[PDB]
């Protein structure tokens, strides 16, 4: 039960870290975008980064 | 008789052959079809 | 000019329908049939996409359709209700300049050429920016501001 439970708990950490680390690279790659007037977003970042 | 009855799934070799070509043949044929529409409708969404 | 068509409601004018090119333009958003019984049992094109219905034109005795181009630079255009602007990518007008019921209408730019088909705006507040039909050397686009009703 000890290992069951502990390593169900790391992986799924690892997994809420890995979507973090998704959002994370989303916010930054997307910002630049955000803050620039116009902002023509090209079609593969729109569809690659949900914008 | 000796044996048990057959399932749905215990037909012949030969025929199982022909389910599979035509089975194959018309999803086939989906796949493809719904592969020239999906690539449509992403382009008609690069032209907004 | 003089290349407009009302288009007919049961009981009044609900915009209009302009001969560009070989077609005939009019606004999906728009209900009724062109005045012109020529036009009226021309079948038509629709796409909710562009928010258009458009016809071969029969050139053979229509060719007074006007001229058109893609080309879009900064500066003033007429509009037949007034002058509007372009700049960067909208066009705009004082906010009373135009109202619901005048979609169809065109723009034209200064040779006389129609550049975009008027579909509605939005208010904001000293201008109104406008809902548009405009097209590049090869295909058809829409520009729609935020917050823009049909005319």
């Amino acid at each position: 039960v000890v290992v069951v439970s502990v390593a169900s708990f790391v992986l799924l950490s690892m997994v809420g870290v890995a979507v973090g680390m998704c959002m994370c690279a989303r916010r930054r790659c997307i910002t630049p975008y955000e803050l620039t007037p116009g902002a023509t977003v090209p079609f593969l970042l729109s569809l690659i980064c949900c914008i | 008789a000796s044996h048990t009855t057959l399932g749905v799934q215990d037909i012949s070799v030969t025929a199982m052959s022909w389910v599979q070509k035509i089975t194959g043949g018309v999803g086939l044929v989906v796949a493809v079809a719904a592969l020239i529409l999906i690539v449509v409708l992403c382009v008609s969404f690069s032209r907004h | 000019n003089d290349c407009i068509f009302e288009v007919k409601h049961e009981g009044k004018v609900t915009g209009y329908a302009c001969l560009v090119g070989d077609k005939v333009m009019k606004p999906a958003h728009v209900k009724g049939t062109i005045d012109n019984a020529d036009l009226a049992k021309l079948a038509f094109k629709r796409s909710s996409k562009y928010d258009l219905e458009c016809a071969q034109i029969p050139v053979h005795m229509k060719s007074d359709a006007s001229k058109f181009t893609h080309e879009k630079p900064e500066g003033y255009y007429n509009w037949h209700h007034g002058a509007v602007q372009y700049s960067g990518g909208r066009f705009t007008i004082p906010t009373g300049a135009g109202k619901p019921g005048d979609s169809g209408r065109p723009i034209f730019d200064n040779k006389g050429r129609v550049v975009a088909i008027v579909l509605g705006g939005a208010n904001e507040g000293a201008r109104t920016a406008l809902s548009v039909v405009t097209w590049n050397k090869d295909i058809v686009t829409k520009i729609t501001p935020e917050g823009a009703e049909e005319w």
